[PDB]
Protein backbone atom coordinates (compact mmCIF):
# COMPACT_ATOMS: atom_id res chain seq x y z
CA UNK A 1 0.00 0.00 0.00
CA UNK A 2 1.07 3.46 -1.00
CA UNK A 3 -0.45 6.92 -0.05
CA UNK A 4 0.51 10.38 0.01
CA UNK A 5 0.19 13.52 1.97
CA UNK A 6 -2.90 15.80 3.20
CA UNK A 7 -2.72 19.12 1.44
CA UNK A 8 -3.16 22.54 3.74
CA UNK A 9 -3.71 25.61 2.52
CA UNK A 10 -3.83 29.34 3.79
CA UNK A 11 -7.66 30.22 4.38
CA UNK A 12 -9.05 33.80 5.95
CA UNK A 13 -11.92 33.72 8.28
CA UNK A 14 -15.60 32.01 7.77
CA UNK A 15 -14.36 30.31 4.62
CA UNK A 16 -15.51 26.45 4.22
CA UNK A 17 -12.65 24.03 3.86
CA UNK A 18 -11.83 22.15 1.09
CA UNK A 19 -11.81 18.08 0.81
CA UNK A 20 -8.23 16.56 1.17
CA UNK A 21 -8.78 13.04 1.65
CA UNK A 22 -5.66 11.55 -0.06
CA UNK A 23 -5.20 9.03 -2.34
CA UNK A 24 -4.56 5.25 -1.88
CA UNK A 25 -2.86 3.03 -4.13
CA UNK A 26 -1.41 -0.50 -4.22
CA UNK A 27 1.62 -1.81 -6.01
CA UNK A 28 1.85 -5.19 -6.49
CA UNK A 29 4.98 -7.79 -7.63
CA UNK A 30 3.85 -10.90 -9.86
CA UNK A 31 6.16 -13.77 -9.53
CA UNK A 32 7.76 -15.41 -12.37
CA UNK A 33 9.59 -18.49 -13.41
CA UNK A 34 12.77 -19.67 -15.20
CA UNK A 35 13.62 -22.78 -16.59
CA UNK A 36 16.57 -25.12 -18.35
CA UNK A 37 17.30 -28.56 -19.52
CA UNK A 38 20.10 -30.34 -20.79
CA UNK A 39 19.48 -33.61 -22.84
CA UNK A 40 21.76 -36.14 -22.99
CA UNK A 41 22.10 -40.17 -24.18
CA UNK A 42 22.59 -43.51 -22.72
CA UNK A 43 26.42 -44.32 -24.37
CA UNK A 44 27.60 -40.50 -23.54
CA UNK A 45 26.14 -40.51 -19.94
CA UNK A 46 27.96 -44.16 -19.46
CA UNK A 47 31.87 -43.58 -21.46
CA UNK A 48 32.29 -39.52 -20.44
CA UNK A 49 33.34 -39.66 -16.97
CA UNK A 50 32.19 -37.19 -14.53
CA UNK A 51 29.76 -35.32 -16.61
CA UNK A 52 26.83 -34.77 -13.84
CA UNK A 53 29.01 -32.62 -11.81
CA UNK A 54 29.90 -30.44 -15.33
CA UNK A 55 27.39 -29.93 -15.62
CA UNK A 56 25.71 -28.60 -12.32
CA UNK A 57 28.69 -25.96 -12.82
CA UNK A 58 27.24 -25.18 -15.86
CA UNK A 59 23.57 -24.82 -14.93
CA UNK A 60 24.67 -22.40 -11.33
CA UNK A 61 26.82 -19.99 -14.52
CA UNK A 62 23.42 -19.64 -16.87
CA UNK A 63 21.38 -19.31 -13.63
CA UNK A 64 23.54 -16.50 -12.10
CA UNK A 65 23.75 -14.68 -15.53
CA UNK A 66 20.01 -14.89 -16.16
CA UNK A 67 19.08 -13.21 -12.83
CA UNK A 68 22.06 -10.47 -12.90
CA UNK A 69 20.99 -9.46 -16.71
CA UNK A 70 17.19 -9.65 -15.72
CA UNK A 71 17.42 -7.63 -12.78
CA UNK A 72 19.29 -4.58 -14.06
CA UNK A 73 17.13 -5.06 -17.26
CA UNK A 74 13.65 -7.12 -17.55
CA UNK A 75 11.10 -6.05 -20.13
CA UNK A 76 8.56 -6.44 -17.59
CA UNK A 77 6.05 -7.48 -20.43
CA UNK A 78 5.52 -11.50 -21.21
CA UNK A 79 7.05 -13.79 -19.23
CA UNK A 80 9.97 -11.53 -17.48
CA UNK A 81 10.25 -9.56 -14.21
CA UNK A 82 10.78 -5.50 -14.19
CA UNK A 83 14.44 -4.17 -13.90
CA UNK A 84 15.16 -0.92 -12.32
CA UNK A 85 16.34 0.69 -15.75
CA UNK A 86 13.19 -0.50 -17.96
CA UNK A 87 11.07 0.36 -14.92
CA UNK A 88 12.64 3.86 -14.54
CA UNK A 89 12.69 4.75 -18.12
CA UNK A 90 10.54 7.14 -19.70
CA UNK A 91 9.09 8.18 -16.05
CA UNK A 92 10.08 12.01 -14.35
CA UNK A 93 13.05 10.15 -13.04
CA UNK A 94 14.96 10.76 -16.49
CA UNK A 95 17.20 13.73 -17.38
CA UNK A 96 19.07 15.12 -20.20
CA UNK A 97 22.42 15.64 -20.26
CA UNK A 98 24.00 19.66 -19.89
CA UNK A 99 25.37 19.60 -23.31
CA UNK A 100 24.06 16.74 -25.83
CA UNK A 101 25.87 13.84 -26.52
CA UNK A 102 28.58 14.18 -24.16
CA UNK A 103 29.43 13.25 -20.56
CA UNK A 104 30.95 15.93 -18.22
CA UNK A 105 31.34 16.54 -14.29
CA UNK A 106 28.12 18.75 -13.80
CA UNK A 107 26.16 15.65 -15.07
CA UNK A 108 26.59 14.29 -11.56
CA UNK A 109 26.21 17.07 -9.82
CA UNK A 110 22.72 17.41 -11.08
CA UNK A 111 21.86 13.91 -11.11
CA UNK A 112 23.02 13.85 -7.61
CA UNK A 113 20.86 17.33 -6.80
CA UNK A 114 17.79 16.94 -8.84
CA UNK A 115 16.58 14.29 -6.51
CA UNK A 116 14.28 15.01 -3.33
CA UNK A 117 16.45 15.61 -0.27
CA UNK A 118 14.09 13.03 1.57
CA UNK A 119 15.97 10.32 -0.61
CA UNK A 120 19.18 11.71 -1.05
CA UNK A 121 20.75 10.88 2.42
CA UNK A 122 20.17 7.06 1.78
CA UNK A 123 21.04 6.63 -1.77
CA UNK A 124 23.68 5.19 -3.66
CA UNK A 125 25.49 4.59 -6.65
CA UNK A 126 25.20 2.58 -9.87
CA UNK A 127 26.85 1.68 -13.12
CA UNK A 128 28.95 -0.01 -15.27
CA UNK A 129 32.85 0.35 -15.02
CA UNK A 130 33.77 2.21 -18.43
CA UNK A 131 31.42 5.13 -16.65
CA UNK A 132 33.66 4.83 -13.52
CA UNK A 133 36.69 5.43 -15.39
CA UNK A 134 35.25 8.56 -17.29
CA UNK A 135 34.60 10.15 -14.00
CA UNK A 136 37.66 9.20 -13.06
CA UNK A 137 39.84 10.81 -16.26
CA UNK A 138 38.09 14.30 -15.22
CA UNK A 139 40.38 15.94 -13.33
CA UNK A 140 43.88 17.61 -14.99
CA UNK A 141 45.13 19.93 -12.27
CA UNK A 142 44.57 17.77 -9.28
CA UNK A 143 41.08 20.16 -8.05
CA UNK A 144 37.87 19.61 -6.90
CA UNK A 145 37.65 16.59 -9.19
CA UNK A 146 40.55 15.00 -8.14
CA UNK A 147 38.70 11.18 -6.84
CA UNK A 148 41.69 9.20 -6.51
CA UNK A 149 45.24 8.92 -8.31
CA UNK A 150 46.27 6.59 -11.04
CA UNK A 151 47.89 3.46 -9.15
CA UNK A 152 45.11 2.92 -7.12
CA UNK A 153 41.90 0.57 -6.69
CA UNK A 154 38.10 1.65 -7.50
CA UNK A 155 36.96 4.10 -4.86
CA UNK A 156 34.59 3.04 -1.93
CA UNK A 157 33.06 6.12 -1.68
CA UNK A 158 31.40 9.08 -4.38
CA UNK A 159 29.66 12.15 -2.67
CA UNK A 160 30.17 10.61 0.39
CA UNK A 161 27.75 8.17 -0.76
CA UNK A 162 27.93 4.10 -1.53
CA UNK A 163 29.10 3.10 -4.96
CA UNK A 164 28.04 -0.41 -7.47
CA UNK A 165 28.67 -2.32 -9.72
CA UNK A 166 27.08 -3.41 -12.83
CA UNK A 167 27.70 -4.48 -16.11
CA UNK A 168 24.41 -5.00 -18.04
CA UNK A 169 23.68 -1.11 -18.56
CA UNK A 170 24.68 0.83 -21.21
CA UNK A 171 28.50 1.53 -21.85
CA UNK A 172 28.87 3.69 -24.86
CA UNK A 173 26.51 6.09 -26.47
CA UNK A 174 28.44 6.29 -29.61
CA UNK A 175 29.48 2.60 -30.71
CA UNK A 176 25.94 1.82 -30.23
CA UNK A 177 23.08 1.95 -32.70
CA UNK A 178 20.67 2.40 -29.97
CA UNK A 179 19.23 6.18 -29.69
CA UNK A 180 19.16 6.33 -26.02
CA UNK A 181 21.46 5.26 -23.42
CA UNK A 182 21.26 5.03 -19.64
CA UNK A 183 24.56 5.10 -18.24
CA UNK A 184 24.38 6.50 -14.60
CA UNK A 185 21.78 6.01 -11.87
CA UNK A 186 21.63 7.34 -8.24
CA UNK A 187 18.85 6.63 -6.05
CA UNK A 188 17.06 5.59 -2.98
CA UNK A 189 17.26 1.78 -3.07
CA UNK A 190 14.53 0.51 -0.54
CA UNK A 191 12.42 1.22 -2.90
CA UNK A 192 13.10 -1.59 -5.29
CA UNK A 193 11.75 -5.11 -3.92
CA UNK A 194 12.71 -8.33 -4.93
CA UNK A 195 10.53 -11.53 -4.31
CA UNK A 196 12.24 -14.72 -3.81
CA UNK A 197 9.93 -18.19 -4.41
CA UNK A 198 12.68 -20.68 -4.54
CA UNK A 199 15.98 -21.60 -5.24
CA UNK A 200 17.73 -23.28 -8.16
CA UNK A 201 16.05 -26.82 -7.96
CA UNK A 202 17.80 -29.49 -10.26
CA UNK A 203 15.74 -33.00 -10.92
CA UNK A 204 16.86 -36.03 -12.85
CA UNK A 205 14.53 -37.31 -15.37
CA UNK A 206 15.43 -41.35 -16.12
CA UNK A 207 13.53 -42.04 -19.40
CA UNK A 208 13.03 -39.13 -22.50
CA UNK A 209 10.58 -40.66 -25.48
CA UNK A 210 10.25 -40.39 -28.91
CA UNK A 211 7.98 -39.78 -31.52
CA UNK A 212 5.90 -42.93 -30.84
CA UNK A 213 5.55 -42.43 -27.20
CA UNK A 214 8.25 -45.41 -27.00
CA UNK A 215 11.79 -44.79 -25.32
CA UNK A 216 14.50 -43.59 -27.76
CA UNK A 217 17.44 -43.56 -25.34
CA UNK A 218 18.49 -40.67 -23.47
CA UNK A 219 18.23 -38.84 -19.67
CA UNK A 220 17.92 -35.20 -18.97
CA UNK A 221 18.19 -32.69 -16.25
CA UNK A 222 15.73 -30.32 -15.38
CA UNK A 223 16.05 -27.00 -13.53
CA UNK A 224 13.72 -23.96 -12.50
CA UNK A 225 14.21 -20.97 -10.63
CA UNK A 226 10.83 -18.60 -9.28
CA UNK A 227 11.57 -14.84 -8.82
CA UNK A 228 10.01 -11.62 -8.91
CA UNK A 229 10.91 -7.56 -8.56
CA UNK A 230 9.31 -4.00 -9.70
CA UNK A 231 9.95 -0.42 -8.64
CA UNK A 232 6.95 0.39 -5.64
CA UNK A 233 8.21 4.55 -5.88
CA UNK A 234 9.34 5.68 -9.07
CA UNK A 235 10.37 9.33 -8.14
CA UNK A 236 13.15 8.20 -6.17
CA UNK A 237 15.46 7.26 -8.66
CA UNK A 238 17.31 9.79 -10.96
CA UNK A 239 18.11 7.56 -13.62
CA UNK A 240 20.66 9.88 -16.65
CA UNK A 241 20.23 9.56 -20.06
CA UNK A 242 22.44 10.61 -22.65
CA UNK A 243 20.54 10.23 -26.21
CA UNK A 244 21.85 10.54 -29.10
CA UNK A 245 21.42 11.68 -33.27
CA UNK A 246 19.64 8.66 -34.02
CA UNK B 1 -13.15 8.60 2.29
CA UNK B 2 -14.93 5.23 2.46
CA UNK B 3 -14.97 1.85 1.19
CA UNK B 4 -13.96 2.35 -2.47
CA UNK B 5 -9.85 0.72 -3.08
CA UNK B 6 -9.16 3.70 -4.21
CA UNK B 7 -9.98 5.57 -1.71
CA UNK B 8 -8.63 3.64 1.34
CA UNK B 9 -10.66 0.94 0.27
CA UNK B 10 -7.30 -1.15 -0.25
CA UNK B 11 -6.17 -0.65 3.32
CA UNK B 12 -9.08 -3.51 4.60
CA UNK B 13 -7.59 -6.80 5.15
CA UNK B 14 -9.10 -9.88 3.40
CA UNK B 15 -11.59 -12.71 4.83
CA UNK B 16 -11.64 -16.12 3.42
CA UNK B 17 -12.22 -19.58 5.07
CA UNK B 18 -9.99 -21.91 3.71
CA UNK B 19 -12.57 -25.16 3.71
CA UNK B 20 -13.96 -26.42 0.23
CA UNK B 21 -17.61 -26.47 0.05
CA UNK B 22 -18.89 -29.61 -1.77
CA UNK B 23 -21.55 -29.04 -4.19
CA UNK B 24 -22.45 -32.64 -5.35
CA UNK B 25 -24.95 -34.73 -4.59
CA UNK B 26 -23.43 -37.73 -4.18
CA UNK B 27 -25.16 -41.09 -4.30
CA UNK B 28 -26.27 -43.51 -1.31
CA UNK B 29 -26.61 -47.43 -1.91
CA UNK B 30 -26.57 -50.47 0.16
CA UNK B 31 -25.82 -52.77 -1.99
CA UNK B 32 -22.42 -54.02 -0.73
CA UNK B 33 -23.96 -54.41 2.78
CA UNK B 34 -26.28 -57.39 1.01
CA UNK B 35 -24.58 -59.02 -1.69
CA UNK B 36 -22.03 -61.93 -1.69
CA UNK B 37 -18.60 -60.82 -2.12
CA UNK B 38 -15.69 -62.96 -2.96
CA UNK B 39 -12.30 -61.96 -3.57
CA UNK B 40 -10.95 -62.83 -7.23
CA UNK B 41 -7.41 -64.15 -8.11
CA UNK B 42 -7.46 -63.16 -11.81
CA UNK B 43 -9.08 -62.44 -14.90
CA UNK B 44 -13.00 -64.09 -14.79
CA UNK B 45 -14.86 -65.86 -11.90
CA UNK B 46 -16.01 -69.27 -12.31
CA UNK B 47 -19.04 -71.03 -10.62
CA UNK C 1 -5.41 1.65 11.82
CA UNK C 2 -6.56 4.39 9.93
CA UNK C 3 -6.44 6.94 12.99
CA UNK C 4 -2.62 6.52 13.35
CA UNK C 5 -2.13 6.76 9.29
CA UNK C 6 -3.80 9.92 8.92
CA UNK C 7 -2.51 11.57 11.97
CA UNK C 8 0.68 10.49 10.22
CA UNK C 9 -0.63 12.12 6.75
CA UNK C 10 -1.71 15.53 8.58
CA UNK C 11 1.64 15.87 10.15
CA UNK C 12 3.50 15.53 6.49
CA UNK C 13 0.98 18.24 5.36
CA UNK C 14 1.32 20.33 7.72
CA UNK C 15 5.18 20.39 7.51
CA UNK C 16 5.31 20.71 3.77
CA UNK C 17 3.33 23.90 3.71
CA UNK C 18 4.97 25.54 6.68
CA UNK C 19 8.71 25.36 5.33
CA UNK C 20 7.40 26.68 1.30
CA UNK C 21 5.34 29.39 3.22
CA UNK C 22 7.96 30.42 4.70
CA UNK C 23 10.69 29.96 3.10
CA UNK C 24 8.62 32.08 -0.59
CA UNK C 25 5.30 33.71 1.12
CA UNK C 26 3.76 35.94 -0.96
CA UNK C 27 2.56 37.89 2.23
CA UNK C 28 -0.59 39.56 0.81
CA UNK C 29 -4.32 37.93 0.92
CA UNK C 30 -4.23 35.00 3.13
CA UNK C 31 -0.39 34.15 3.04
CA UNK C 32 2.57 35.05 5.29
CA UNK C 33 5.82 36.49 3.93
CA UNK C 34 8.56 34.79 3.14
CA UNK C 35 11.88 35.80 3.22
CA UNK C 36 12.86 36.03 -0.24
CA UNK C 37 9.76 38.30 -0.91
CA UNK C 38 10.67 40.54 2.32
CA UNK C 39 14.10 40.99 0.84
CA UNK C 40 12.79 41.55 -2.97
CA UNK C 41 13.62 44.69 -4.80
CA UNK C 42 14.61 46.78 -1.38
CA UNK C 43 18.28 47.68 -0.35
CA UNK C 44 19.48 44.01 0.57
CA UNK C 45 19.74 43.03 -3.34
CA UNK C 46 22.72 42.93 -5.53
CA UNK C 47 23.44 42.37 -9.42
CA UNK C 48 26.15 39.88 -10.36
CA UNK C 49 29.33 40.87 -11.32
CA UNK C 50 28.78 39.67 -15.41
CA UNK C 51 25.24 38.80 -16.15
CA UNK C 52 24.01 36.04 -15.95
CA UNK C 53 27.11 34.55 -14.68
CA UNK C 54 27.62 33.64 -11.00
CA UNK C 55 31.31 33.09 -10.38
CA UNK C 56 33.40 33.10 -6.93
CA UNK C 57 33.52 36.98 -6.75
CA UNK C 58 29.76 37.12 -6.31
CA UNK C 59 30.12 34.71 -3.18
CA UNK C 60 32.94 37.12 -1.74
CA UNK C 61 30.53 40.08 -2.65
CA UNK C 62 27.47 39.00 -0.86
CA UNK C 63 29.78 37.98 1.79
CA UNK C 64 31.69 41.50 1.98
CA UNK C 65 28.80 43.98 1.39
CA UNK C 66 27.53 43.16 4.65
CA UNK C 67 28.12 45.69 7.98
CA UNK C 68 30.66 44.51 10.25
CA UNK C 69 27.65 44.37 12.90
CA UNK C 70 25.92 41.71 10.66
CA UNK C 71 28.22 39.46 9.07
CA UNK C 72 30.42 38.28 12.78
CA UNK C 73 26.81 36.56 13.28
CA UNK C 74 24.96 35.00 10.56
CA UNK C 75 24.12 31.93 8.24
CA UNK C 76 23.60 31.24 4.76
CA UNK C 77 21.04 29.89 2.93
CA UNK C 78 20.96 28.33 -0.66
CA UNK C 79 19.44 25.04 -2.68
CA UNK C 80 21.86 22.14 -2.89
CA UNK C 81 22.08 23.01 -6.47
CA UNK C 82 23.90 26.23 -5.47
CA UNK C 83 26.49 24.72 -2.79
CA UNK C 84 27.34 22.42 -5.99
CA UNK C 85 27.84 25.27 -8.15
CA UNK C 86 30.01 26.43 -5.66
CA UNK C 87 31.92 23.17 -5.46
CA UNK C 88 32.51 23.40 -9.21
CA UNK C 89 33.96 26.47 -9.12
CA UNK C 90 38.17 25.20 -8.36
CA UNK C 91 39.87 23.50 -11.26
CA UNK C 92 43.41 23.82 -10.26
CA UNK C 93 43.25 23.23 -7.14
CA UNK C 94 43.77 26.84 -5.66
CA UNK C 95 41.57 28.45 -3.41
CA UNK C 96 38.65 27.63 -4.52
CA UNK C 97 38.99 23.68 -3.22
CA UNK C 98 36.30 24.06 -1.06
CA UNK C 99 35.99 19.95 -0.99
CA UNK C 100 37.07 17.04 -3.17
CA UNK C 101 34.86 14.83 -4.88
CA UNK C 102 34.10 11.96 -3.00
CA UNK C 103 33.21 13.34 0.19
CA UNK C 104 29.94 14.65 1.39
CA UNK C 105 28.64 18.16 1.97
CA UNK C 106 30.51 20.79 4.18
CA UNK C 107 29.30 22.43 7.27
CA UNK C 108 31.41 25.63 7.09
CA UNK C 109 31.57 27.93 4.43
CA UNK C 110 33.64 31.28 5.32
CA UNK C 111 33.52 30.34 8.68
CA UNK C 112 30.16 30.82 9.22
CA UNK C 113 27.27 28.11 9.74
CA UNK C 114 24.82 27.16 6.25
CA UNK C 115 21.63 25.96 5.91
CA UNK C 116 19.30 23.85 3.27
CA UNK C 117 16.50 25.65 1.95
CA UNK C 118 14.69 23.56 -0.80
CA UNK C 119 12.04 25.71 -2.21
CA UNK C 120 14.22 28.77 -2.83
CA UNK C 121 15.17 28.74 -6.49
CA UNK C 122 17.44 26.59 -8.19
CA UNK C 123 17.99 26.94 -11.94
CA UNK C 124 18.23 30.45 -13.70
CA UNK C 125 18.71 28.87 -16.99
CA UNK C 126 15.80 26.07 -17.25
CA UNK C 127 13.80 28.26 -15.42
CA UNK C 128 11.11 31.01 -17.24
CA UNK C 129 11.15 33.41 -14.23
CA UNK C 130 12.72 36.62 -15.09
CA UNK C 131 14.52 36.71 -11.75
CA UNK C 132 16.32 34.28 -10.15
CA UNK C 133 17.15 35.22 -6.14
CA UNK C 134 19.60 32.41 -5.10
CA UNK C 135 22.09 33.24 -2.58
CA UNK C 136 21.34 34.82 0.96
CA UNK C 137 23.21 35.79 3.78
CA UNK C 138 22.14 37.54 6.92
CA UNK C 139 21.95 38.25 10.67
CA UNK C 140 18.84 35.76 11.06
CA UNK C 141 17.97 37.45 14.42
CA UNK C 142 15.84 39.91 12.14
CA UNK C 143 13.99 37.56 10.80
CA UNK C 144 10.78 37.25 13.04
CA UNK C 145 8.35 34.36 13.28
CA UNK C 146 5.72 35.19 15.54
CA UNK C 147 3.46 31.68 16.18
CA UNK C 148 -0.44 31.78 18.31
CA UNK D 1 -5.41 -27.51 -13.33
CA UNK D 2 -3.14 -24.35 -12.85
CA UNK D 3 -2.77 -20.67 -11.44
CA UNK D 4 -6.14 -19.41 -13.06
CA UNK D 5 -8.66 -17.97 -10.45
CA UNK D 6 -11.45 -20.39 -11.60
CA UNK D 7 -8.76 -23.67 -12.03
CA UNK D 8 -7.87 -24.51 -8.60
CA UNK D 9 -6.77 -20.90 -8.06
CA UNK D 10 -8.76 -19.73 -5.29
CA UNK D 11 -6.71 -21.93 -2.80
CA UNK D 12 -4.02 -19.59 -2.87
CA UNK D 13 -3.61 -16.91 0.04
CA UNK D 14 -3.80 -13.33 -0.03
CA UNK D 15 -0.38 -12.06 1.06
CA UNK D 16 -0.38 -8.18 2.15
CA UNK D 17 2.16 -5.83 3.70
CA UNK D 18 0.23 -3.62 5.88
CA UNK D 19 2.67 -0.47 6.13
CA UNK D 20 2.10 2.45 4.03
CA UNK D 21 4.28 3.86 1.31
CA UNK D 22 4.67 7.68 1.48
CA UNK D 23 4.86 8.95 -2.28
CA UNK D 24 5.34 12.47 -1.24
CA UNK D 25 8.50 14.93 -1.50
CA UNK D 26 7.86 17.00 1.19
CA UNK D 27 10.29 20.08 2.12
CA UNK D 28 13.41 20.48 4.20
CA UNK D 29 14.12 24.30 5.18
CA UNK D 30 16.20 24.93 8.44
CA UNK D 31 14.89 28.52 8.65
CA UNK D 32 13.36 27.96 11.84
CA UNK D 33 17.30 26.84 13.13
CA UNK D 34 18.07 30.62 12.54
CA UNK D 35 15.10 32.86 12.66
CA UNK D 36 13.94 34.38 15.85
CA UNK D 37 10.87 32.68 17.78
CA UNK D 38 8.08 35.13 19.80
CA UNK D 39 5.14 33.92 21.00
CA UNK D 40 1.93 36.38 20.07
CA UNK D 41 -1.11 37.24 22.35
CA UNK D 42 -3.93 38.36 20.01
CA UNK D 43 -4.01 38.90 16.17
CA UNK D 44 -0.61 41.62 15.90
CA UNK D 45 2.67 41.97 17.51
CA UNK D 46 4.42 45.27 17.74
CA UNK D 47 7.88 46.78 17.88
CA UNK E 1 -7.84 -54.23 -6.02
CA UNK E 2 -8.37 -51.36 -4.03
CA UNK E 3 -8.63 -47.63 -4.62
CA UNK E 4 -4.69 -47.09 -5.51
CA UNK E 5 -3.27 -43.52 -6.43
CA UNK E 6 0.18 -42.75 -8.16
CA UNK E 7 2.09 -39.60 -8.38
CA UNK E 8 4.05 -38.64 -11.25
CA UNK E 9 6.92 -36.57 -11.30
CA UNK E 10 6.80 -35.17 -14.61
CA UNK E 11 4.56 -35.24 -17.90
CA UNK E 12 5.90 -34.18 -21.15
CA UNK E 13 4.75 -31.80 -23.72
CA UNK E 14 4.51 -31.71 -27.57
CA UNK E 15 8.30 -31.86 -28.59
CA UNK E 16 8.62 -34.74 -25.81
CA UNK E 17 10.38 -32.01 -23.48
CA UNK E 18 9.13 -31.02 -20.03
CA UNK E 19 6.23 -28.51 -19.56
CA UNK E 20 6.63 -28.57 -15.85
CA UNK E 21 3.47 -30.60 -14.53
CA UNK E 22 2.67 -33.30 -12.16
CA UNK E 23 -0.27 -35.53 -12.08
CA UNK E 24 -2.27 -38.04 -10.08
CA UNK E 25 -3.23 -41.19 -11.47
CA UNK E 26 -6.12 -43.33 -9.43
CA UNK E 27 -7.34 -46.76 -10.79
CA UNK E 28 -9.67 -49.52 -9.80
CA UNK E 29 -10.57 -53.43 -10.73
CA UNK E 30 -13.87 -54.66 -10.07
CA UNK E 31 -16.91 -56.96 -11.64
CA UNK E 32 -20.16 -58.03 -10.84
CA UNK E 33 -22.90 -59.85 -12.41
CA UNK E 34 -25.96 -62.44 -10.78
CA UNK E 35 -25.79 -65.80 -10.44
CA UNK E 36 -29.67 -67.13 -10.21
CA UNK E 37 -32.10 -64.67 -11.68
CA UNK E 38 -35.24 -66.52 -10.29
CA UNK E 39 -34.50 -65.34 -6.68
CA UNK E 40 -35.95 -62.05 -7.65
CA UNK E 41 -39.35 -59.92 -8.58
CA UNK E 42 -38.62 -56.90 -9.99
CA UNK E 43 -41.53 -54.63 -10.68
CA UNK E 44 -42.00 -52.36 -13.74
CA UNK E 45 -45.32 -50.09 -14.35
CA UNK E 46 -45.56 -50.20 -17.82
CA UNK E 47 -46.17 -46.88 -19.45
CA UNK E 48 -48.16 -46.86 -23.08
CA UNK E 49 -46.72 -44.18 -25.06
Amino acid sequence: VSSAAVQWSWDAEFEEVSDDSPEFGQPEIPVKKAQGFVPISIEALQDEANVTETVALLFAEGKDELEAVTLTTGTGQGNQPTGIVTALAGTAAEIAPVTAETFALADVYAVYEQLAARHRRQGAWLANNLIYNKIRQFDTQGGAGLWTTIGNGEPSQLLGRPVGEAEAMDANWNTSASADNFVLLYGNFQNYVIADRIGMTVEFIPHLFGTNRRPNGSRGWFAYYRMGADVVNPNAFRLLNVETAS
Amino acid sequence: MGLTKADGGYLVPFQLDPTVIITSNGSLNDIRRFARQVVATGDVWHG
